């Protein structure tokens, strides 16, 4: 059992979670107020047609 | 602070009435062709034209490159500025067609600017107002809601239409940790706070300090975009456990050439949006250099994109005499570029330099790349250039430098540069080498 | 109403410019000269409108800048909207998802529109009241509203996705209403108060409303079951045949019974000598079939080597598809037309001009191509906006003559500089000494 | 021995064998010889180091056999570890997936990295045995304990409404960050280890940390800019850096990542390290390609490129004409080329001696004058694998010496490229023609 | 009732202990310095020190450059790796050349490793479970299992995550089960063989009971290739949700792995080596035809081979002086280009003689359980001296054909005359095809 912890504990991550959400994050906050109507997604267009 | 074959020109060095100054933003001689730019930047910030094409046209190292990235420092970088060499346009993915078309559309630019009015502030109190039902009716009406909102020197008391109470109710607004609501549009935003951060022994829940100033704020906000992101936007879908999203995250989404109706589409609405005055239309510049490797069939397809009514002002950059035109085996063109397109474009001549022209380069590009030399290695650099080449010339600055810096020296002397003309050769000497030597060399 | 624009290379010209029976004015509707082509253009123009005749290809030849592109700009100007007008060029068939078959097929079918008639009932008017019952942890709600016009007045009450309908967009006391009883849309035409006057007449009315679509579109839409999604990411992939085949005959019957009206359009080609013999094959099956529009193609070249063969032949098109094709030539232009063309292209960009600077611009475009001149325009206004007076002169236009250079210029400076620039077999001189 | 190499070509070679004065010396580090060269390369590894010039272009060139890819490989092991060092060959641009722009873009983009910082709180050691009992689980309270802190902490709502989720037995060490984020689950502590006698798998036996409870620590992540474009680029990104598909980046992308590690090295969170790219058989490559690069070179994010060609006045694949060293007059213009020259039969000897030194192979002195001429009327690599392959013959006569006769033997039994062209010459017959025709008939 | 097709009659190298070939020994004849060569080249690859080292072979047309790559692969055992591959195999659609040549290439070299592993097997009874004191809404706090194997009972007490993968696998209380403690995972063996004839039918297989302690302790070696460990990497096979299965569903198609994804690998594999737990084994590529090869693949071959963990690749070749595919004017030998003939050595293989000829006729008439005589021999030798080897051996087959339907055991020269007008070969039909006016 000693071996298997030994073994199982070390299985750190190439690329962590943590980088990868620092990298992702997004430096503004709140913006674009018309812009509900100039994007559109065609999920909404297919309801629309 | 690094430097790249560039950063040395800021703008074109211009003046009012349109004169170019002999030595002025990082820029010496090409006189002419910096009016020129200078003249295009001019029409360019008219806003007027569209799918006007120039192609400027020389030898090589002689600034044809360096003559846009002016044009493109002079116009700022509100304006859209989309560079491009003409091996790019060949991909696997889409029909080069189509890239062309994004590439054309990814210059035009949209400036989006708006006012909004906002209520934000630590909440001081909430409450409901009893009053008389409108109708016959043995219950409670409330007819306004009364919300205290204090801010950094500012506090004020709002009665609000009772009907924005599911606002709050999905918000989980509590009472005194944050609050932020628009004017007009009703609803409530959720933005705790640093007044009972410390009061908790620990809790998960962000906290905020108060709101600077009046709890009113009028708040101007303005951004860019370009019609392909709006274009790309409209095509690529969004969502959560939709079919269609769980498609697009299983498939890998290349690109795929997007329909006429959808670029139309883009345009009505934009043009209602500029109609009403909250948008304003930005035209750009689209620069290729190297057209000499577009194929015929990218010619061809340029001759009708030009002609649109929403195209940018496309700049070519070439160095070809006659030549045969890549696709074709018996058009022997000039610049490598078809006669019909190239009458419908404007030319834009560039002439090599002179000794002194090639001196003046050198120390500039010594000064700006943090070297000191004195005239007794400046004039031999100024000859190495005359023999060799400019751009030998202006490479073998930094291995002087560090041989200067190897010998505990601060000054750059003529025995630096000849040990740099031994270590490191030209074209020249390497192709007098290979003819010379019968050993695979 | 006008879409987002600027000012293109086409955009003086508004339609061909003719008399009631055909007869070309020299100039009128931006368009000056060539009176046979724009008499033949005229006489096309009428053929696409009587909407009988299907499958003719009519081809436009001439020098280049002549004017077969704006000559095909003028044709659907003139032919205006609601009449499909597909206009490509010879390259765009080129795929790497789609055959060249299937995007001939493709941009042959895009110009066809079926136009469906339906009838819609409304009830429009200012809302006077609503009363609306929410049962908290219950399932059902109960409505009721108000509604009142100039003349009448009345009360409804409504089921379940009525009030929903109405909350999701807030309905108050002082706005104005529209209801579509087939489809339950709502429509705010403006608060009365608390800027559009009150709706008068009966409470509620019928209307017609024509959804036009094109062929294409319908053809994309019953491929399968996502090729709805196709019609906006342009990510569709050889629709099988017997979807066409079915389409047709559909479309066939709807006419025929008379639900819809099909309105035949115009396709253009530009640049066509390009073009691989394989399309133009298909091009000369597919010309007979009866949901053909008629096919305009312009070109430049002589006799031409076609691509994928060995053979030169005519305006680089093989015979077969001459022999069923009707050709309009197109002739060079007079000194006096470049003038005015010149003058009508000055006019549209709101530039002045003198008269010797006219004559000027006149006769350096007799020199050189009409499209220097055309070109030279703009930036001699820029040159004399920077001087600060609002004329251009011969000055500015001499300036900009010497700034900005000429074909022949630049050929004769490359032929006396050849060391300067890289050769053919890549050799060059960038060492002074 | 880190790595996993067992024998390389050119294992020997441990960075340029040169001293502070940038003089390199006759023999040390593994390289020999070509002292114009060695010197080339130390300025152009200080000038690498500096890390102030960006987009230089170097040319090695010199006939086969000469040391350029063994060149190439001192300057990567002598700028050591935490430098990125993209090594390519020509071949491997054309792909089915990516256009020539689109692999070089990601190959100069792989080239630089950055080191970025990032500052972060936490708490660890919740050995807690919870007290948790008004209504609606009240009594918000939980201990923590460590080797020199103990604590009790009271509760809110959302924190155990956190907690709830993802049950913690009161016994295993758990750590939580003040962020507002989310609690994670560490380990279990030694004292439940004999509990049970099948443990699950997602338990483990984490001793007891030591110091303080509210711990802060910075750590800085070194990561290429093409690995952020990745990232940046789909939903989940990071699986793409070990499956390769990415599928032409947009330029947005690059745009915006350009824009986020100019405000990220501003704010001082993040550091530029530019790195070299090396490309082996740089001749063999289309005229799209060097197109390319000729605008490439010029960006403010361009490494250090090196090439290596050994071709002379060669044609330019993608063109009809013939160019030196198989690339064009306009992109020869923006580089300074470095040019090996051939080897002495001293320095022939002194690497053969090396080599042998590195296969713990005993040479006699004959047999060493032996290979050395055997390898100055020959190639080199010929004698290179000439004396392994001696010695496998001298361990099969179980004599650890490697002697003139099993050299004779090797160079009887393995032939070199001249013999076979002479015989095959002498035989044109029985090999298959350009024509195929073949006589497979002896008569 | 074996099957032969071309091989199988040789075994090995027929070398004695001195590295000496003997004439005739191993199914081969002659060819005593290629088989000398060969058999140094198989001791060096033993040696396990080497990386990269490049062997190519030259000679006409049926001369036994595959049949001495045949015998070396035989020769070095089944344990070590040997991945054969034809030139105009690397073409392929999905991915770039390169890909699947470095792919090639790591599947030649391989890694055993082993892993020591108790686990426990048929179920007697089985309790699960204090009180919450706490958040617990509901508590499992252990379960108790035991099991009868067959060399003694015991019970014991396990963790309730496995109690809900027992549910998960929904066993009986008279069954047989597999649980391996090290990932805490319960496999149903099924039901118990003593337990049958409960009802007259039951679909399941009841299976005996499992023999021995059933607290068994063992340990296990495998032999995989770091292409294993890629491509395990590169398309992960675990995850339950619906994205991952979906993906699993789509066709598997080669993309380009990446080099990180390699270095990581490496890594991982010498800290396992490190610690004694698994040894590597470096095998052989081996490539027919390299003048299919184009210049791209041979340019990349020279920075593959210069790598740190190559293979040795052995390459066969019968071309002489010809042009190299991909470029119109490098005329090279062997199809091959200059510099990597450079990067490699060379082993020519001679012509056969009439002797030898007809040995080789003897043994495969001999393997392939055929009676000739002794003029029918000397005939089918002359008859393969004429005209190629190849032909005899391909027409012995049709001989013992015809004899066979005369009820007769032995070809003679009746037999092999008529199999001769009866099949012609690629001289006579060239002789016949030109004089002819249709094709
Ligand atoms: N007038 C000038 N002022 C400053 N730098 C110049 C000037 N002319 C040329 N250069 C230098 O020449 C280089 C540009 O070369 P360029 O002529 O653009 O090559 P190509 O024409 O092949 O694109 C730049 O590094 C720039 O420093
Ligand atoms: N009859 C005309 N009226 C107005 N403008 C014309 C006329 N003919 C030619 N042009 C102008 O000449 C330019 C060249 O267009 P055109 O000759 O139609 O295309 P192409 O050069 O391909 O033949 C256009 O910008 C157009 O405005
Ligand atoms: N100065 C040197 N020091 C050590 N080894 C060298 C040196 N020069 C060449 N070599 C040997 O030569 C081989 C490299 O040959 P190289 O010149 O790179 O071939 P190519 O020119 O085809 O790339 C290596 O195996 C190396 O052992
Ligand atoms: N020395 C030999 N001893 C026995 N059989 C041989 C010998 N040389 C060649 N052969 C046989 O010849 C047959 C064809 O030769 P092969 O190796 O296919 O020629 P190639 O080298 O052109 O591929 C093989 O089946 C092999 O058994
Ligand atoms: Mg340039
Ligand atoms: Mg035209
Ligand atoms: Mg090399
Ligand atoms: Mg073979």
């Amino acid at each position: 059992v000693n071996k298997l912890r030994c073994d199982r504990r070390p299985i750190f991550g190439k690329n962590l979670i943590d980088l990868l959400t620092k990298d992702r994050r997004v430096k503004y906050d709140k913006s674009s107020i018309i812009d509900n109507e100039l994007i559109k997604p065609l999920q909404t267009r297919v309801l629309d047609n | 602070t690094r430097t790249a074959a560039h950063t040395h020109i800021k703008g074109l060095g211009l003046d009012e009435s349109g004169v170019a100054k002999r030595v002025e933003g990082g820029f010496v001689g090409q006189i002419e062709a910096r009016e020129a730019c200078g003249v295009i930047v001019d029409l360019i910030k008219a806003k007027k034209m569209s799918g006007r094409a120039i192609l400027l046209a020389g030898g090589p190292s002689t600034g044809k490159t360096a003559l846009a990235l002016a044009i493109s420092q002079e116009l700022g970088p509100k304006v859209p500025f989309c560079p491009l060499v003409g091996s790019e346009l060949y991909s696997v993915e889409v029909k080069k067609t189509e890239t062309l078309m994004e590439n054309f559309r990814r210059a035009i630019g949209l400036r989006i600017k708006e006012t909004k009015e906002v209520y934000e502030g630590e909440v001081t109190e909430l409450t409901p107002e009893d009053a008389e039902n409108p109708l016959g009716g043995y219950g409670k009406t409330i007819s306004h809601v009364i919300v205290g909102l204090k801010s950094a020197k500012g506090t004020k008391t709002l009665r609000l239409d009772p009907t924005i109470y599911e606002s709050i109710q999905r918000e989980k607004v509590s009472i005194g940790d944050v609050i932020y609501i628009e004017a007009n549009t009703g609803a409530v935003k959720r933005v705790r706070s640093d007044a009972y951060a410390t009061e908790f022994d620990l809790e998960t829940e962000e906290y905020v300090p108060l709101p600077k100033g009046e709890v009113h704020k009028k708040k101007e906000i303005v951004q860019d975009v370009t019609l392909h992101d709006l274009d790309v936007a409209n095509a690529r879908p969004q969502g959560g456990q939709d079919v269609i999203s769980m498609m697009g995250q299983l498939l890998k989404p290349k690109k795929t050439e997007i329909t006429e109706k959808l670029r139309q589409e883009v345009n009505k609405v934009v043009a209602k949006y500029i109609d009403q005055g909250v948008a304003e239309l930005i035209p750009g510049v689209l620069f290729i250099d190297e057209v000499n490797m577009l194929d015929i069939e990218i010619f061809t397809y340029l001759n009708k994109a030009l002609e649109s009514n929403i195209a940018p002002v496309v700049v070519l950059a070439s160095n070809r005499g006659m030549t045969t035109v890549r696709g074709t085996e018996d058009v022997i063109s000039p610049h490598g570029v078809p006669p019909d397109l190239i009458d419908r474009l404007l030319i834009v001549r560039t002439l090599p330099y002179d000794k002194d022209e090639i001196r003046t380069i050198i120390e500039r590009r010594a000064t700006v790349e943090r070297l000191q030399v004195e005239s007794s290695a400046l004039d031999l650099l100024a000859t190495m250039g005359t023999e060799t080449s400019l751009r030998y010339a202006l490479q073998l600055l930094a291995p002087c430098g560090i041989l200067a810096q190897t010998s505990n020296r601060k000054e750059i002397v003529v025995n630096d540069v000849n040990e740099a003309k031994l270590l490191f050769l030209d074209a020249k000497r390497s192709t007098k080498i290979l003819e010379t030597s019968a050993n695979y060399l | 109403l006008k879409s987002l624009s600027l000012i293109a290379a086409h955009s003086h010209i508004t339609g061909l410019g003719l008399d009631e029976n055909l007869q070309p004015r020299p100039t009128s509707e931006g368009m000056v000269g060539q009176l046979q082509a724009r008499r033949a253009a005229g006489v096309i123009l009428k053929m696409v409108q009587n909407g009988t005749i299907a499958g003719r290809a009519v081809l436009v030849a001439g020098p280049p800048s002549t004017g077969k592109t704006a000559l095909a700009m003028g044709v659907s100007q003139s032919l205006g909207k609601d009449v499909p007008f597909t206009a490509i060029a010879g390259s765009e068939i080129f795929s790497l998802e789609l055959s060249k078959t299937e995007a001939l097929t493709q941009a042959f079918r895009k110009s066809i529109g079926i136009k469906i008639k339906e009838e819609t009932e409304l009830i429009e008017g200012e809302v006077v009241e609503i009363q609306i019952d929410r049962s908290i942890t219950g399932g059902h709600k109960q409505g009721k509203l108000t509604i009142k016009t100039t003349d009448m007045e009345t009360i409804y009450e409504l089921g379940n996705k009525m009030i929903d309908g109405l909350t999701k967009e807030k309905v108050l006391a002082g706005d104005v209403i529209s209801i579509d009883k087939a489809s339950g849309k709502i429509t705010k035409l403006g608060r009365s108060f608390a800027f559009v006057q009150c709706p008068e007449g009966e409470l509620q009315k019928r209307k017609t409303v024509v959804h036009t679509v094109s062929l294409h579109e319908i053809d994309v839409i019953n491929s399968r079951t996502q090729g709805f999604l196709a019609l906006f990411t342009g990510d569709t992939g050889e629709i099988r045949s017997e979807v066409r085949d079915q389409i047709n005959t559909k479309v066939a019957e709807w006419k025929e019974e008379g639900k819809a009206e099909i309105v035949p359009g115009v396709l253009f080609i530009d640049e066509v000598h390009m073009l691989d013999i394989e399309c133009f094959s298909f091009i000369n099956r597919a010309l007979e079939d009866e949901f053909a529009p008629i096919v305009m193609m312009a070109t430049n070249r002589g006799v031409s080597k076609t691509r994928g063969t060995n053979y030169k032949s005519p305006h680089g098109l093989p015979l077969d598809l001459l022999d069923r094709s009707i050709i309009i030539t197109t002739k060079s232009y007079n000194e006096q037309e470049i003038k005015t063309i010149l003058s009508i292209r000055a006019q549209e960009e709101e530039v002045e001009l003198s008269s010797d600077a006219l004559d000027l611009l006149t006769k350096t475009g007799v020199e050189t191509s009409l499209r220097y001149s055309s070109n030279l325009i703009s930036v001699a206004q820029q040159i004399a906006m920077k001087r600060k007076n609002n004329t251009v002169e011969v000055e500015d236009v001499k300036r900009a003559y010497l700034l900005f250079l000429d074909s022949a210029r630049s050929v004769k400076y490359v032929q006396e500089n050849e060391s300067q620039y890289i050769d053919d077999q890549g050799n060059v001189q960038i060492s002074i000494a």
